[PDB]
Order: structure tokens, then C-alpha cells, then sequence
């Protein structure tokens, strides 16, 4: 089959030693399949696209925040992973024993991707600040301009 | 090769409780009968044959088994995955080199470039219904359309990384020797290079040194300025060689995908 | 500029782990060596069960 | 089979092909029923009693004919059938209304993008590549109603990969646009071939306190000298690309005219052939 | 419910959102969007009937609507931000509540010889004009933090709301448990 | 009138090869039995009634076949479309008008105006899905969705014009006799806002008219 190997194939007489003999279900014989998935298909046309669009959303650190565009590509990200979970909505059962590994995955982006744009907000807000609307304290400025640009390397 | 692949599907028929010591089978023509076949909107039929095998088993030399194997060698007809889905992706990836030519001061690289991805995100939901969901290989089709996102994502970042250089400033960084040498004179050698690169009283006193404290400020802001604007010429330069990288890219990987398999069927 | 880098490296590895623990859980994911758990017999025809 | 050519101001010529299972041509023979006034049927026939209308589809004509073949004495026996031809028209209005329409309007917005100006708080590009994503939902759309065959490509189609390719081509002559406008002389070298055919050519075819406080102020009037100089420059570049954006304009709009005029007009004359056969259904 | 839930914190956080980053509508608008799509995909489960209309409808209408007002509250604030100083005048019942009694009950406290004569002429001139730029940097000023304090007080409005409903609505979906008996007493 | 329509659905039953002079089929009563019939949650059934006919067909010119006609005319429920199609749309509609009340200097209002246009065309799949291909007439709900379309397309153009007005520079457009007629005029007074010796001695005295000059 082009999406599943077998992997075992075994058979088995089995017999119900509590069922009387006089039920058809006392014994039965059973062939089992053990397939595998082969995941290129749904690596290629899922996984990368998915992981790679998720991955992108950290470039809105590097984003000045002069640009005005962070939140735009914060967001987007959110609406590409909210469309490959539409994708994936349609090929899977409802089903409540386990999240799916891919579901897992998504869920996780997009809590990330929710935390990047709260990130993106308050670093606008903070960017936009001026003395006629806020005070900028000394302690704030030993921090954030002499303490921990020395210990992060910046330039 | 899809969609531009050949098929050969076959039916194998025979008796099944009958050997050929009982009942033996024979082909009536070479060839299955094509004089009533209804014309295919999707596939062309190239070569239709029958054979028929006789197996021995070594276990039993006087039972043959046999059957009669109909194969038909078929070519796609691939007009309308060309249309509905290769010039799309083809259009996104064009659209993806554009970012390079829009200047930084703009305000719209990322827009363009995020709003393409978005266009190939939901292309994908055509993409996947129009394509096989097998794993015996990459589709072709879904090769492109692996290429286009790969490209269009690393537009994405090297796009952040222009932003990043065009907006920096004395105030935050300082230039390296090797970015001035690399970017503003090696580079543009090699490229146009049509671009640049009585008095007691306290108040007359305090005008005095107020207006050379103008002038020393606009001294200091056009210096700052000067240094910006070199940021921002080689954030201009690497836009030019990304431009001009990315737009090759597009037309080679297109032709290193689809002229192998175009240029074999024009043989036959 | 100064939260804006913080946050790049503090949230960047959080991602970069979290998906490959979760993808590391499926690659590595495979059917058990023998079809029955308990049962070391390997119902193939290399092993046969003779009389 | 469906003709997809004018998909969806089409029109299809269905077939229905009867014929005996068991029997050939001189065993069991075909005729049509003749009327009460004894004239033959050859069509299908329509009870006024119990016929109903297809919405979506009008039958203009359906004869019927019996053939004979292999009559030839290379050939055995002689075979027959009766082919009656469905010639059906289809009623668009739906297409019309729900995809063409809105389609062709939202394809039309790009070229509101001239309009716009070339600065920071344009939006130009967002405009355009909008409609751009616009346009893949609606190919998103199609897709789910063309047929899947490939003996041509259906007009619906063609129309919404011409206005994907227009808005393509609209999409990189606003960046051109927006990289001639946002030139600066500190990194950008004035063009006189470009100003001249675009400008001029283009609109014709169609003690040491005294010192040193003199040497502040002529250094203040010279930088402001300086920066009217360069507000200068950029003005005359920013009218550069104006002129651009005026006649690029035309130039789009004809395009994006003419060519979803031709490919309509490709549906007007696709109408059903004037054929001999009386109407199917009496009016 | 998940996707909904990071949906309506991020129309809350549009509340913060400076006006000067000119990023407030695509956030909202991108949110809407946003929740469209997971109409969508609710669409394909829902059950089709008229009777009555599912719990998990009237949480993403209820999440609709709140971000629908996120962006109307977000307009408004821009508007007034972005008001010219000169065409509009302050209100003094503007004045008195947005920038007096308001802002204490959101604790937002607001910081704080010829050529001689043509000489001196011109340096008036330009002092005086320096002085008009003061007084509209002023007004604006006044325009824009009465715009900071009704988006602060829209943040607020916006938490409160948001909270109750999600509430109330999670709270009447977690209660309904199935019947103890088979044949319950009617 | 979809999706508030109401439809009249018609079970014609008779027998086939058997006409009224040998085989006669009367109604057990006038109306269909209800007595058993399980509740819909999509329709009502306003009303049910069964009409015995005699019918002259082609293929049998001289003898009429009988019939009997069950219709049933039924109405459609509409909170599902109501709930589900409807409001998303009011709430587009009324997002559409608020670019007006968008300043321009906030570079915002393509932004809103196209991302509504974005989300109508992304609803627009739904309502090309729960309708037929007939031409009879276009649904109420069809109506709708293009009234709102042209809406959305509408705004756009005009909020196109607007922007375009914002940011005319004085040089190339010098401001016409009409427009300061109407705009700043005529319409103001119908709404309520407001109407609207060395030589370097000698260089920098001319620096300074120079900067003067400048700001005037
Ligand atoms: C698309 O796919 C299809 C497959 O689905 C593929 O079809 C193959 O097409 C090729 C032709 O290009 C076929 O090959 C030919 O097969 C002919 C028939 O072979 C069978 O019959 C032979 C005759 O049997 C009688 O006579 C012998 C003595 O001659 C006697 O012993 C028998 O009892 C009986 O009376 C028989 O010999 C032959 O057995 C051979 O093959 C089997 C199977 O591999 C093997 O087990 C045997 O040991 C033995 O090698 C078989 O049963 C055959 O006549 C024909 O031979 C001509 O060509 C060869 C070329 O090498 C010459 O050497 C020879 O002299 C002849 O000129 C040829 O071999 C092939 O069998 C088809 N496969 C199937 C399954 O249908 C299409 O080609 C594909 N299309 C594409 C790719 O375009
Ligand atoms: C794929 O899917 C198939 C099923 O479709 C899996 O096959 C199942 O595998 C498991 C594990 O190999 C089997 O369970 C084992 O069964 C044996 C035999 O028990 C039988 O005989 C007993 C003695 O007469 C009898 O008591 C058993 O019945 C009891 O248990 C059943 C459980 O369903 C219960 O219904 C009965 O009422 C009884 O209580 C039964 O008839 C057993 O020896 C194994 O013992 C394990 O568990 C005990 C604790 O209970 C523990 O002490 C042992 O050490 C050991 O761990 C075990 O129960 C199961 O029967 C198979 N089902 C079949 C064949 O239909 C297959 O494994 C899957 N493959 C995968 C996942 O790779
Ligand atoms: C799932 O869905 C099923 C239905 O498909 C539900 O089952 C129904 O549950 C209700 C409530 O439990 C039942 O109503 C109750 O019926 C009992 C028993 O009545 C029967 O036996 C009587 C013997 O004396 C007999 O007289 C009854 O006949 C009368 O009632 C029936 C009603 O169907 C009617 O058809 C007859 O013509 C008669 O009029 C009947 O055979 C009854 O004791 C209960 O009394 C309650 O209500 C009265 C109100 O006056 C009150 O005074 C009592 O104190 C008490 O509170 C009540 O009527 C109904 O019969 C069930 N239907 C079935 C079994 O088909 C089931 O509950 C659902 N499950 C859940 C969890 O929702
Ligand atoms: C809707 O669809 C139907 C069915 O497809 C069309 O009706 C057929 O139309 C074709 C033409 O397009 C007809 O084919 C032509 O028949 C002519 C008559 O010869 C036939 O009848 C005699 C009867 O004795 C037979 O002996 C003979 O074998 C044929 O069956 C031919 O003269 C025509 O020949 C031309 O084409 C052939 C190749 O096909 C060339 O070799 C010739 O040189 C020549 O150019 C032709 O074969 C066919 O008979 C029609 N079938 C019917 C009516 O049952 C409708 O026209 C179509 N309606 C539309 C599109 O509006
Ligand atoms: C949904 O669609 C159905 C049809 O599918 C409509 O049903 C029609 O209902 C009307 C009543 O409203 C029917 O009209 C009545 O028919 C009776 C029987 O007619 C047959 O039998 C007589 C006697 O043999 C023949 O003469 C006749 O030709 C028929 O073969 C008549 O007896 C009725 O007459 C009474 O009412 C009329 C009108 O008020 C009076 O003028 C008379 O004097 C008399 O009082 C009447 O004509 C009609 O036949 C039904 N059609 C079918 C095909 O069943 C539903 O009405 C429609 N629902 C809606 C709301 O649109
Ligand atoms: C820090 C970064 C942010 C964090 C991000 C973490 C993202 C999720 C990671 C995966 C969790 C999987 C899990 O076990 O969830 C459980 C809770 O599942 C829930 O209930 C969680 C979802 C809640 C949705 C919102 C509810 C609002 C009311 C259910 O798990 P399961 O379905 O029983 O099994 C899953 C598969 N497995 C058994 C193989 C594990
Ligand atoms: C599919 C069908 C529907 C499609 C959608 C609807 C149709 C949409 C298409 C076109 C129609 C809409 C035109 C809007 C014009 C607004 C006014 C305006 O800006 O005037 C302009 C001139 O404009 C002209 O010279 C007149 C344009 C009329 C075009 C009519 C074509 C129909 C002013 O030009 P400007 O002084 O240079 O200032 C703008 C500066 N800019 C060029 C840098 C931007
Ligand atoms: C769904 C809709 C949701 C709507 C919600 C309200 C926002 C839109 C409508 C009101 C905005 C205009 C307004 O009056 O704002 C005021 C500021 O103060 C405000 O911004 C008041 C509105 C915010 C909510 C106050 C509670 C400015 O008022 P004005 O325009 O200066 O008043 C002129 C008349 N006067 C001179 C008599 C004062
Ligand atoms: C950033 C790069 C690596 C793209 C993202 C790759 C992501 C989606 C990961 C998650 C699981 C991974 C797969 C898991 C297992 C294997 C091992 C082997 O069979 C080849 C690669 C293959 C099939 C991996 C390919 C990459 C993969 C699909
Ligand atoms: C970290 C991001 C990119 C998420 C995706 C990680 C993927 C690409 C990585 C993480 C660990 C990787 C696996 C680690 C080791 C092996 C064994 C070797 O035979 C190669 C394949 C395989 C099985 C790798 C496949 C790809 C893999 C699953
Ligand atoms: C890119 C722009 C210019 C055009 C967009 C519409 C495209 C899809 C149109 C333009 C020309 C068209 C082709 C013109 C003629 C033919 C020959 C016919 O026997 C089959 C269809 C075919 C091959 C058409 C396919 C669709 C087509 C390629
Ligand atoms: C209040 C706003 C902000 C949230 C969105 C509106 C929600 C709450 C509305 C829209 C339509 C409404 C439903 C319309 C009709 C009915 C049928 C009847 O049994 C009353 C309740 C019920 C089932 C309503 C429940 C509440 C409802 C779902
Ligand atoms: C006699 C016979 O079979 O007639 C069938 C057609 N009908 C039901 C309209 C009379």
C-alpha cells in the first residue's frame, strides 16, 4: 500500500474458555495487521510548511520596532496556523483518548505564538513612550541600558 | 513525474478453479478492442497489448496455470493541473523577489512578503486535494510547491535581517571595517553605482552660548545622520543583490524542476 | 531594544525544544519487536513451530 | 462528456444511445412512434402532464435518429440503435451573481492602487497583494465547481488566472512606483534621463563672540540651505513617480478592459447552433 | 475553545497597544479573521438544526462580537489620538472628566540702522512662531492623553466583560452533567 | 425568501398499468396522517392535503388514469442560518462604514477596509455552497451577501478618494474654487465643527532673513 507497510502478520486460534461450547463465540481464528505509516506525505505537504511558518514568528525580535510591523507578522502567523489546523480538522476522528502529535505541536505554536504577540504589544508600548506620558525612573534605566545589554552582548 | 507521468495499468484474467489441463484460455486478438472506447478527458491511451503466460510449477510438471494480461500504457493529460495549480505558485514565486526592490523606508516589505506566504498558505488547501496523498514518492507538483514555500519563508527573514541593518544608527551600533569595505566599495564596483557613497548681563551671555549649542546639536545630528545613511546604503546594496538572487532563483528552480520530465516527453 | 533581544533568547529555545521533544516523541515512535506483548514468539515463517 | 471551453455560458450535447441487449439488426428492428395525426416522433417525447423544468438547464432540442452499421458483409450481422441528442443550454445566473460578480469587482479594486500615494501611510502594496489573496480564495472557490478535465481549460478559469496575473503585474509596478518616489539624494543619484522623459518629454506627447556667533549663524543658514536643497530633490522625485503612476493607470485599465472583455465576449457568441430540428418542448 | 480563548486575550491586548505604532486595526481585524476561520472549521460539526443553537456557537459569536467592539473601541481611540489640535476644540466636560476625575480612578497620573531692526524682527518672528508650535504641541498633548485614558479605560471594560462571559458560559457548559437515572421524575 | 422561504412539496402516486375503468384509487382521508410523524428540527409542516385527479396522458389517449396528490407545505426554521451565516455578516456590514471614522494620518484604513473585504469574500464560500445552481431567482440571503459586497467595494473606492484628498500637496494641486466653496463653506454650516564692515556680518543677517523667509 502506498501509505502503510506491514510490519507483522501473524494469525491465532483463539478460544473463549469461559464461553460455553454451544456459542458461536466460544472460539474464532484472527489475522492481525501491524502497519506502519509512511509520514513523507505528510511531512512534505504538512510538517515542514507548519513547523518552518511557526518557527518564523521569532524574527519579530530582530523587527525594529520603527517599522511598524511586527504585530502584522505575529498575528499573520497565528491566522497560517490557525488554517493548517482547519487543514487537519478534516483527517483525523474526534476522538478523546490522545491530542495528536501534530495537534500537540499546533496547540503549542500557537499559545507561543499568542505569548509573541503580548510580547510584540508591550515592546510597542514601551517603545512609544515619552515624558509628557511617562517617567522614566534611573532604576529602570541601570537595568534595561547598562546591566542587561552587558550581560546579553548586544552592540 | 506528476502531472506530466505515464501509467501502465493491467488486468490479469483468469479461470480461477480450472487449470490449464481442463479448460486452456487464449487471447482473441493481440491487442484489447479500442473500436468502442469512449474519449478520456483526463488520460490518452498510448499502447494497449494482451499476453498470456502459462506458469509450471516444479511440483507439478503436467498442470499449467494460466492467464491473460491486458496492459495499457497511458499518458496523463496535464492542462488542467497547469492551470489551476503550477501558474499560481508560479505568480507566488515571482511576487516573492519583488520584496527587494521595495524600499525599507516604505513600511511595506513585511506586508508583501507575509501577505504572499498567506496567498501559498491557503493555496495549500488546494494543493492537497489536487494531489496524491501517496509516500512511494514527492510528487513533482508538490516539489514546486515545497521550493516556492521554502524560498518565500527565506525571503521572510533575509527581509528582516535588510529592516534590521537599514534602521541601525550611531545610537546603537557602529559600522565594522569589513561592512564599509564589502558593501560601499568592493560591491558597487561590480554593480551601477549611480549612488552617493555689555556683555556682563546674564542674558546676552546665555544667547551667546545658546546659539553655539544650536549649532554644536545640528553638528552632532548631521554627523549621526551621515552614519544612518551609510546603514541605510548598504541595507539598499544587499536589497539589490537579493533582488537580483532571488528573481534567478525563481526562473532556475522552476526550469530544474519541470525541464527534465517537459524535455523527455518532447523526445517522444 | 534591550526587551525586545531578552525576548529573543529566552522564547527561541523554548520553541526550538518544545518541538523537538514533541516531534522526537513520534520519529522515534515504532511498532514493538514482537506482534504480542508477553509472547516472544515471532509468527513468521524463518520460525516455525514444529510438532 | 462536458465542454468546459465556456464554462459557465455553456452549452452540451448529451447523448442517449438505446439499443436491444440480445438481438441484432435482422432479428430486432427499431422505428419511432408516429403521433395521432400520424407523423413520425423522431425526438423525445414531452407530456405536458408530466414534465417538469430544470433550473439550471434549458432543452432546446433533442432529436432522435436510428442508425444501422455493419451492414457490410466484412462486418456479419447488421446492428442498430436509436441515439436521441439532448442539446441543453445552462441558465448562469447563479455563477453570475455568486462568484463572477464579486469576483470581477475585487479583481477591479487593484487598480485603485495608482490612486494612492507613494509614502509610508499609502498603502499601496497592502491594497494590492490583498487582492491577490482575495483572488486564491476564489481559486480556492473554483476549484471546487470546474470540471477536472483537460481538453481545455473553462472560461471561469481563464478569467481568474488573467486577473491573478494582472494583479501580479499590478503588485510590481507599485514597488517600481514606490522605489522611484522614496529616493533621497543621500543615497540615490538624480536621473537627468529619467527626469527629462518623464517630467518634461512625457506631459508634451500626451573679539571672538562676534566671530564666532557670525560663524553659528552662517553655519545654521547653510544647513538650512542644505536641507531645502534636498526637500527639493525629493520633491522632484516624488513627482517623477506621479507621472509614472498617471499613465501606468491607463495603461492597466486598458489591459484589465480589454481583456475580460474578450474573454466574455468568447461567452457571448458561444450560443446554441441554429440547428433544423423543431423546438423540444412545445412553447 | 483553546484558539478562542488566545483570540479574545489578544483583542484584549489591543487595548495597549500605543497608537503611534499604527497597528491596532490590523491586530483586531487579523483576530476577526482569525476567528472566521475557526468558524469554518466549526462549521463541519456542528449539528444543523433550528431548535436551539449549540453552547460552543454562542461562545464564538459571544468571541465575534467582543472582537467586532475591539475594533470599533480601537477607531475611536484612534480618532480622538489622531485629532487636529485646531479644527476641534476641547470640550471642557472633555476636559474636566478625561483629564481630571477620570484618569485618579484609573491610576494614570499625567507627568507634570535698518539691518538691526530686520534683525530683530526676525528673531521675533521666530520666537513667536515657536511659541504657536508650543501651544498646539500643547492641545495635541491634551487630545492624546484623553485618548490614553479612554483606552485604558476600555482595556479595563474589555478584562470585565471578557471574564464574566467566558464565566458564565463555561461555567453552564462544566454543570451540565449527564441524567443519574435512566427515567428521571418529570 | 431562503432562508425564511416556504416550500410546497407534491407526492403524486397512481397505478402504472392500471387506468380508473378497471382499477379506481380513492383517499382514505383528505389529509395525510400526522399521527406517528416524528418532529423536525429544520421544518414545520403548515399544512398537508391529498386531491384524487383524473389525468389524460399521451401514450393513452382514451382512457384517463387516476391519481392521488399528498402535498405538504412546510416552513423552514431559521435560527441555524440566522445564527450561523447571518450575524457574522451584519457584524462586516457594520465594521464596513467605520473606516470613515478612521483618521487618515493613522495609515490604517486600507488595512480595515480590505481585511473586511477579506473576510466577506472568506463567507462568501458558505453561501455558494447552501444554495442551488437555478436561475429561477437569486436568495434572499444571496441578496444580501452582494448588497454587502458592493458595499465593502464602495467604501474602498471612496475611502481611495478620501486619502487621496488628505494628502494633495499644495504645490502640484492648488485648491479649487468649488471645492473651497462646498467643503469649506457651503457644507460646514449644515454639520458642527470648526471653519478653517564685514562681509560675514552682512551673511549672517542673511542667514537669518533667510530662515525667517523659510518659515513664512
Ligand atoms: C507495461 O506492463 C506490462 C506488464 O503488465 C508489460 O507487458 C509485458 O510486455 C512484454 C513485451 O514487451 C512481454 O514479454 C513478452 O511475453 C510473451 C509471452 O510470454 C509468455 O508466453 C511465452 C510463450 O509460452 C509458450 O511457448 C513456450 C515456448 O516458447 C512454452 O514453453 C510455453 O509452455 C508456451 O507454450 C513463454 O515462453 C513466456 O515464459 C517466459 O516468461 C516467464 C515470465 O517472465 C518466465 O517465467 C519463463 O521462464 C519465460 O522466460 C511467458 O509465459 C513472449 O512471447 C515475448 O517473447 C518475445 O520477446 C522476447 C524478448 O526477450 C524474445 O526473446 C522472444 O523470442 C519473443 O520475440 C515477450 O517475452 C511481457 O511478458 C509482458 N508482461 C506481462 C505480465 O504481461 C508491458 O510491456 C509494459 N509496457 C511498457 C513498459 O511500455
Ligand atoms: C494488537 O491487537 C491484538 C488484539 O486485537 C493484541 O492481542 C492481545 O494481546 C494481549 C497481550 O499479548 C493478550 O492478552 C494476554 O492474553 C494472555 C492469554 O490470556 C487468555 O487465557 C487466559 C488463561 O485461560 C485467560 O485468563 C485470559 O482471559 C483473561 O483476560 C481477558 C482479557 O481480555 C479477560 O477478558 C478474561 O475475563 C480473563 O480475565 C485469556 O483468555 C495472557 O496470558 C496475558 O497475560 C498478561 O496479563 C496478565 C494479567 O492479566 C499478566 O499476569 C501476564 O504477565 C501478562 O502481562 C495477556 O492478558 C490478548 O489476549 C490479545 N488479544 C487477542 C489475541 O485477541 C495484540 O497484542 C496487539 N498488538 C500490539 C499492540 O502490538
Ligand atoms: C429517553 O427517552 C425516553 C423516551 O424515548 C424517556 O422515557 C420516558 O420517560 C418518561 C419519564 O421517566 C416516562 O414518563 C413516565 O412514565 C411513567 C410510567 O408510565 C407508564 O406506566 C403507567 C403505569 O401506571 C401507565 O399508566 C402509563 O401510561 C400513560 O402514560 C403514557 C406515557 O407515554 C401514555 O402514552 C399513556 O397513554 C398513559 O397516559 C405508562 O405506560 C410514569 O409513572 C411517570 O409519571 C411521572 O409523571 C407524572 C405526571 O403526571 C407524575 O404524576 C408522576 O409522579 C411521575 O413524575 C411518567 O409519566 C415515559 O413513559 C418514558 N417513555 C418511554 C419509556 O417510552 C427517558 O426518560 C429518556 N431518558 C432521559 C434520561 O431523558
Ligand atoms: C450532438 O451529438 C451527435 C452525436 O455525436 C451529433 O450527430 C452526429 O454528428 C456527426 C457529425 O459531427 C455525424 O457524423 C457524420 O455523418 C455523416 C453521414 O454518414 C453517417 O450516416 C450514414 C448513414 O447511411 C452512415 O453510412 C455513415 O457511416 C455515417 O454514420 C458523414 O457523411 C460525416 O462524414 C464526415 O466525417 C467523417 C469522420 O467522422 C469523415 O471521414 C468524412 O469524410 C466526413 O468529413 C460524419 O461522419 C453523425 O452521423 C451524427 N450522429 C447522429 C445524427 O446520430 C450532433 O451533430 C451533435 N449536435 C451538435 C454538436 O449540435
Ligand atoms: C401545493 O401543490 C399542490 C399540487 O401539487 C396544490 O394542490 C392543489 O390544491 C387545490 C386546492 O387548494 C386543488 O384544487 C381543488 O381540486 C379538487 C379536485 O380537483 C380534481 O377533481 C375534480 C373533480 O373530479 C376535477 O374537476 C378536477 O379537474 C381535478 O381532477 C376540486 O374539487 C377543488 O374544487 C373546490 O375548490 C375550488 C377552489 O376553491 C372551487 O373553485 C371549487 O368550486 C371547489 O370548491 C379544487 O379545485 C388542486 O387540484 C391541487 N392540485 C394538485 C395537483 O393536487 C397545493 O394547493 C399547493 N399548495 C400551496 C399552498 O401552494
Ligand atoms: C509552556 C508553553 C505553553 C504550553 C503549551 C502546552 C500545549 C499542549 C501540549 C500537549 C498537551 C497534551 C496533553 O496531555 O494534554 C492533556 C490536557 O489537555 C487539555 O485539556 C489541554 C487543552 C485545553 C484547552 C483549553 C481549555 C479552555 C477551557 C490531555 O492529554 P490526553 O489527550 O489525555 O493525551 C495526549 C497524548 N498523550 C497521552 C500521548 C500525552
Ligand atoms: C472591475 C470594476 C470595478 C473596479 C473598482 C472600481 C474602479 C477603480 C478604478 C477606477 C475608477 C476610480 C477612480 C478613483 C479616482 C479618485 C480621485 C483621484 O484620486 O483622482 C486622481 C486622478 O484621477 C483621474 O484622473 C480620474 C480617474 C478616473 C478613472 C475612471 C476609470 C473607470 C488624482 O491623481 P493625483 O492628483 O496624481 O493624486 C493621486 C496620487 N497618486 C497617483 C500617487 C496616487
Ligand atoms: C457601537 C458604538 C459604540 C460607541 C461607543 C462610544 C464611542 C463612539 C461614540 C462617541 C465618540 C464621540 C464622542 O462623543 O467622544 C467624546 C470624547 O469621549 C469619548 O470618547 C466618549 C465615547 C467613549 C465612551 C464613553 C463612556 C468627544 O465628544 P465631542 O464629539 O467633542 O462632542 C461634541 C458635542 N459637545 C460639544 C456638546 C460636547
Ligand atoms: C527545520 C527542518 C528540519 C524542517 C522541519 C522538519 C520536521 C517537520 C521534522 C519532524 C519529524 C521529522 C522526521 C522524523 C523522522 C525522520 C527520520 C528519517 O526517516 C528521515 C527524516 C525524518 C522523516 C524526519 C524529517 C523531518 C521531520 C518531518
Ligand atoms: C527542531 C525542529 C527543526 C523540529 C524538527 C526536528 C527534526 C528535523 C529532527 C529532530 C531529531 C531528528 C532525528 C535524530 C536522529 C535520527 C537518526 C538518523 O538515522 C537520522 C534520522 C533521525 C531519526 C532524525 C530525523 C530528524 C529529527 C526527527
Ligand atoms: C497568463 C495570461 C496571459 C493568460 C491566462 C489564461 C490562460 C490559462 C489561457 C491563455 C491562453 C490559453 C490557451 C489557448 C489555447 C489553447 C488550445 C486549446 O486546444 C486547449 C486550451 C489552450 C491550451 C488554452 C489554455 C488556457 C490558456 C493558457
Ligand atoms: C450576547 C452576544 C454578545 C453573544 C452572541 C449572541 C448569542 C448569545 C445569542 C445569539 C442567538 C441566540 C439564541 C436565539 C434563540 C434561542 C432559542 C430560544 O431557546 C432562546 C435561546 C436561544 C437558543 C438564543 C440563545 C442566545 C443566542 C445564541
Ligand atoms: C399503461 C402504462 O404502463 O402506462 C404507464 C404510464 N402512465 C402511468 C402515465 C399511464
Amino acid at each position: 500500500n502506498g501509505e502503510w507497510e506491514i510490519v507483522h502478520r501473524p494469525a491465532r486460534v483463539n478460544v473463549d474458555p469461559r464461553a460455553p461450547l454451544d456459542s458461536p463465540s466460544r472460539q474464532d481464528i484472527t489475522f492481525y495487521l501491524i502497519i506502519r505509516r509512511k509520514p513523507l506525505f505528510y511531512i512534505i505537504n504538512i510538517l515542514v510548511p507548519c513547523v518552518l511558518i511557526s518557527f518564523m514568528v521569532n524574527l519579530v525580535f530582530y523587527l525594529p520596532a520603527d517599522s511598524g510591523e511586527k504585530t502584522s507578522v505575529a498575528i499573520s502567523v497565528l491566522l497560517a496556523q490557525s488554517v493548517f489546523l482547519l487543514l487537519i480538522s478534516k483527517r483525523l476522528p474526534a476522538t478523546s483518548m490522545a491530542i495528536p502529535l501534530i495537534g500537540k505541536f499546533l496547540l503549542f505554536g500557537m499559545v507561543l505564538v499568542t505569548m509573541v504577540v503580548v510580547i510584540c504589544v508591550i515592546v510597542l508600548n514601551i517603545h512609544f513612550r515619552t515624558p509628557s506620558t511617562h517617567v522614566l525612573s534611573e532604576g529602570v534605566k541601570k537595568l534595561f541600558l547598562e546591566t542587561l545589554p552587558e550581560l546579553l552582548h548586544m552592540s | 513525474h506528476f502531472p506530466f507521468d505515464e501509467q501502465n495499468c493491467s488486468m490479469k484474467l483468469g479461470t480461477w478453479t480450472y487449470d490449464g489441463s481442463v479448460v486452456a484460455i487464449n487471447p482473441e486478438s493481440d491487442q484489447p478492442d479500442l473500436s468502442n472506447f469512449m474519449e478520456s478527458g483526463e488520460w490518452v491511451i498510448k499502447e494497449s497489448r494482451g499476453w498470456k503466460h502459462s506458469v509450471t510449477y516444479s511440483c507439478c510438471p503436467d498442470t499449467p496455470y494460466l492467464d491473460i494480461t491486458y496492459h495499457f500504457v497511458m499518458q496523463r493529460l496535464p492542462l488542467y493541473f497547469i492551470v489551476n495549480v503550477i501558474i499560481p505558485c508560479l505568480l507566488f514565486s515571482f511576487l516573492t523577489g519583488l520584496v527587494f526592490y521595495l524600499p525599507t523606508d516604505s513600511g511595506e516589505k513585511m506586508t508583501l512578503s507575509i501577505s504572499v506566504l498567506l496567498s501559498l498558505t491557503v493555496f495549500l488547501l488546494v494543493i492537497v486535494e489536487l494531489i496524491p496523498s501517496t509516500s512511494s514518492a514527492v510528487p513533482l507538483i508538490g516539489k514546486y510547491m515545497l521550493f516556492t514555500m521554502v524560498f518565500v519563508i527565506a525571503s521572510i527573514i533575509i527581509t528582516v535581517i535588510v529592516i534590521n541593518t537599514h534602521h541601525r544608527s550611531p545610537s546603537t551600533h557602529v559600522m565594522p571595517n569589513w561592512v564599509r569595505k564589502v558593501f560601499i566599495d568592493t560591491i558597487p564596483n561590480i554593480m551601477f553605482f549611480s549612488t552617493m557613497k555689555l556683555i556682563k548681563h546674564p542674558e546676552v551671555k546665555s544667547a551667546i552660548e545658546g546659539i553655539k549649542y544650536i549649532a554644536e546639536t545640528m553638528k552632532s545630528d548631521q554627523e549621526s545622520n551621515n552614519a544612518a545613511a551609510e546603514w541605510k546604503y548598504v541595507a539598499m546594496v544587499m536589497d539589490h543583490i537579493l533582488l537580483g538572487v532571488f528573481m534567478l532563483v525563481c526562473i532556475i528552480g522552476t526550469l530544474a524542476v519541470f525541464a527534465g520530465r517537459l524535455i523527455e516527453l518532447n523526445q517522444q | 531594544r534591550t526587551v525586545d533581544r531578552l525576548c529573543l533568547f529566552v522564547v527561541t529555545p523554548v520553541m526550538v525544544v518544545g518541538t523537538a521533544w514533541i516531534f522526537l516523541q513520534g520519529v522515534y515512535n515504532q511498532p514493538p519487536p514482537q506482534p504480542f506483548p508477553g509472547d516472544p514468539y515471532s509468527y513468521n515463517v524463518q520460525d516455525k513451530r514444529f510438532i | 462528456a462536458v465542454e468546459v471551453t465556456y464554462f459557465p455560458f455553456d452549452w452540451q450535447n448529451c447523448s442517449l444511445i438505446f439499443r436491444s441487449q440480445t438481438y441484432n439488426a435482422e432479428e430486432v428492428e427499431f422505428t419511432f412512434a408516429v403521433d395521432n395525426d400520424g407523423k413520425t416522433i423522431n425526438k423525445i417525447d414531452i407530456d405536458t402532464e408530466a414534465y417538469t423544468e430544470n433550473g439550471e438547464w434549458a432543452i432546446d432540442f433533442c432529436p432522435g435518429v436510428i442508425r444501422r452499421h455493419h451492414g457490410g458483409a466484412t462486418d456479419g450481422p447488421g446492428e442498430t440503435d436509436v441515439i436521441y441528442s439532448l442539446i441543453i443550454r445552462r441558465k448562469p445566473l447563479f455563477y453570475v451573481i455568486n462568484i463572477i460578480v464579486p469576483c470581477v469587482l475585487i479583481s477591479g479594486l487593484v487598480l485603485l492602487a495608482y490612486f494612492l500615494p507613494a509614502q509610508a501611510g499609502g498603502q499601496k502594496c497592502t491594497v494590492s497583494i490583498n487582492v491577490l489573496l482575495a483572488q486564491t480564495v476564489f481559486l480556492f472557490l473554483i476549484a471546487q465547481k470546474i470540471p477536472e478535465t483537460s481538453l481545455s481549460v473553462p472560461l471561469l478559469g481563464r478569467f481568474l488566472i488573467f486577473v491573478m496575473v494582472v494583479a501580479t503585474l499590478i503588485v510590481m509596478n507599485c514597488v517600481i512606483v514606490l522605489n522611484v518616489s522614496q529616493r533621497t539624494p543621500t543615497t540615490h543619484a538624480m536621473s537627468p534621463r529619467l527626469r527629462h522623459v518623464l517630467l518634461e518629454l512625457l506631459p508634451r506627447l500626451l573679539a571672538p563672540e562676534v566671530r564666532c556667533c557670525v560663524d553659528a549663524v552662517n553655519f545654521v543658514a547653510e544647513s538650512t540651505r542644505d536641507q531645502e536643497a534636498t526637500g527639493e530633490e525629493v520633491s522632484d522625485w516624488v513627482r517623477m513617480g506621479n507621472a509614472l503612476d498617471n499613465i501606468c493607470f491607463w495603461a492597466a485599465l486598458v489591459l484589465f478592459s480589454v481583456g475580460s472583455s474578450l474573454i466574455f465576449l468568447g461567452a457571448y457568441f458561444n450560443r446554441v447552433p441554429d440547428l433544423p430540428y423543431a423546438p423540444c418542448i412545445q412553447p | 475553545i483553546a484558539p478562542c480563548i488566545l483570540i479574545t486575550l489578544l483583542a484584549i491586548f489591543v487595548f495597549y497597544l500605543p497608537p503611534d505604532a499604527g497597528e491596532k486595526m490590523g491586530l483586531s481585524i487579523f483576530a476577526l479573521l482569525t476567528l472566521t476561520v475557526f468558524l469554518l472549521l466549526l462549521a463541519d460539526k456542528v449539528p444543523e438544526t433550528s431548535l436551539s443553537v449549540p453552547i460552543i456557537i454562542k461562545y464564538l459569536m459571544f468571541t465575534m462580537v467582543l472582537v467586532t467592539f475591539s475594533v470599533i473601541l480601537s477607531v475611536v481611540v484612534l480618532n480622538l489620538h489622531h485629532r487636529s489640535p485646531h479644527t476641534h476644540q476641547m470640550p471642557l466636560w472633555v476636559r474636566q472628566i478625561f483629564i481630571h476625575k477620570l484618569p485618579l480612578y484609573l491610576r494614570l497620573k499625567r507627568p507634570k540702522l535698518p539691518e538691526l531692526r530686520e534683525v530683530v524682527s526676525s528673531i521675533s518672528y521666530i520666537a513667536r512662531q515657536l511659541q504657536e508650535q508650543e501651544d498646539h504641541d500643547a492641545l495635541k498633548e491634551d487630545w492624546q492623553f484623553v485618548a490614553m485614558v479612554v483606552d485604558r479605560l476600555f482595556l479595563w471594560t474589555f478584562i470585565i466583560f471578557t471574564s464574566v462571559g467566558t464565566l458564565v458560559i463555561f461555567l453552564d457548559a462544566t454543570y451540565h452533567l449527564p441524567p443519574p437515572d435512566p427515567f428521571p421524575s418529570r
